[PDB]
């Protein structure tokens, strides 16, 4: 679950299972030796303190998979990314998915 | 086969004021054939 | 600027009623919701759940055996207690707040909505390990 992307290029992160029903994806990041934080607090809505560079897919998809698109990778992007699915079909899952460690050369 | 949408039971959509619009009409005419808010609508007993 | 302090003996004997404490910073416990997160060293984090006074005392469905959360309004402290610690409990814990979020996808009266929680802030945490 390791992704290698050169600086300044585009990156794609795939997390979660098939889109059986609607989702409300929550995106989290983990910094080595530092407390986590938040990036996206909804399917597409974002909080303050971050520009509109980040993008995501809506939750009105059936049979697809949640994906994250990152462009213009910088030195500060080196962190472990986690996804949290929220389906109306399955109960609330208390275990996060396969964390993708994105490394920058 | 299966469900691939959302679990949402079948439902019917009537306007909220239409049922009162027709109510006042039959009610006013009912005062003629029948003795004149004494009008009560109740569900059937069943069977 | 939000900071918090934790505690812990460091070394915990097996099969001991371990207790953990977490304080607050400015925000009172009555008008806020708190959650605990357990993360094994180097693996994905695991969510214990959220606890709140006056009814909202839901725990982790998977365990539902030895978890016990309590609140102290006078001291503004929240305590986490486990009975019968095992060898797999060595993990970093985090006490932090959470924010609600609503989504409706159907009829308002037929329960087609589930509240989703996101943690705006995260705690510093304290390391807990078990040895002999
Ligand atoms: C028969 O009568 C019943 C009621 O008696 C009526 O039920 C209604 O069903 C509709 C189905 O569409 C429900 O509408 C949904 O409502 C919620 C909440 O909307 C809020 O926000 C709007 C303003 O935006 C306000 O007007 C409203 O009052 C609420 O505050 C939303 O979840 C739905 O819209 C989102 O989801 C849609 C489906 O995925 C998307 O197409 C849409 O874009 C909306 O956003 C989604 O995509 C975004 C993409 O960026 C994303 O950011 C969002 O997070 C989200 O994923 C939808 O409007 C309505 O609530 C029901 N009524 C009540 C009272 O609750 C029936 O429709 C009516 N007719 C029939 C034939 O049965
Ligand atoms: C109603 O109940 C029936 C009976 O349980 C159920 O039928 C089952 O459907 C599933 C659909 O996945 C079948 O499972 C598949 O069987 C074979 C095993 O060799 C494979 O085709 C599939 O494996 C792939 O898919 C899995 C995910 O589904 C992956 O985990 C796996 O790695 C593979 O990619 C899969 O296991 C199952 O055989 C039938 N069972 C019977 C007895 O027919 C049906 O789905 C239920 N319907 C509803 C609507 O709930
Ligand atoms: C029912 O559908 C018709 C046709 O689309 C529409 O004109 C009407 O407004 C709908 N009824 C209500 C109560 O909204
Ligand atoms: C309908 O009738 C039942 C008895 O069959 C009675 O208990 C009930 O109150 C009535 N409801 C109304 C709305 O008049
Ligand atoms: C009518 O509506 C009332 C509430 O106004 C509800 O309690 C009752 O069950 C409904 N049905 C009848 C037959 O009164």
């Amino acid at each position: 679950t390791f992704v290698s992307v050169a600086p300044g290029q585009t990156a794609r992160i795939t997390c979660g299972e098939e889109s059986l029903g609607s989702r409300s994806v929550i995106w989290y990041q983990q910094r080595p030796g530092q407390a986590p934080s938040l990036i996206i607090y909804n399917n597409n809505d974002r909080p303050s303190g971050i520009p509109d560079r980040f993008s995501g897919s809506p939750g009105s998809t059936f049979g697809t998979t949640a994906t994250l698109t990152i462009t213009s990778v910088e030195a500060g992007d080196e962190a472990d990314y986690y996804c949290h699915i929220w389906d109306s079909r399955r109960p609330t899952n208390w275990v996060f998915g396969e964390g993708t460690t994105l490394i920058v050369l | 086969g299966a469900i691939i949408g959302d679990i949402r039971k079948a439902h019917c959509n009537i306007s909220t004021e239409q049922w009162n619009n027709t109510l006042t009409q039959i009610v006013d005419k009912l005062r003629e054939q029948f003795g004149n808010k004494t009008i009560i609508f109740n569900q059937s007993s069943g069977g | 600027q939000v900071h918090l302090q934790e505690s812990g003996p460091g070394l915990v004997k097996p099969s001991e009623t371990l207790s953990l404490t977490c304080n607050v910073s400015g925000t009172l416990v009555r008008d806020n919701y708190w959650s605990w997160i357990r993360q094994p060293l180097g693996k994905q984090p695991e969510w214990i759940g959220y606890v709140h006074d006056s009814g909202d005392t839901n725990y982790n469905p998977s365990l539902k055996s030895r978890v016990h959360l309590s609140l102290d309004k006078s001291k503004n402290l929240v305590s986490l207690r486990l009975t019968g610690v095992t060898a797999a409990d060595s993990a970093i814990y985090y006490c932090a707040t959470t924010k609600h979020g609503r989504r409706i996808y159907g009829v308002v009266a037929f329960k087609e909505w589930f509240t989703y929680f996101y943690m705006d802030v995260w705690g510093k945490g304290t390391s807990v390990t078990v040895s002999s």
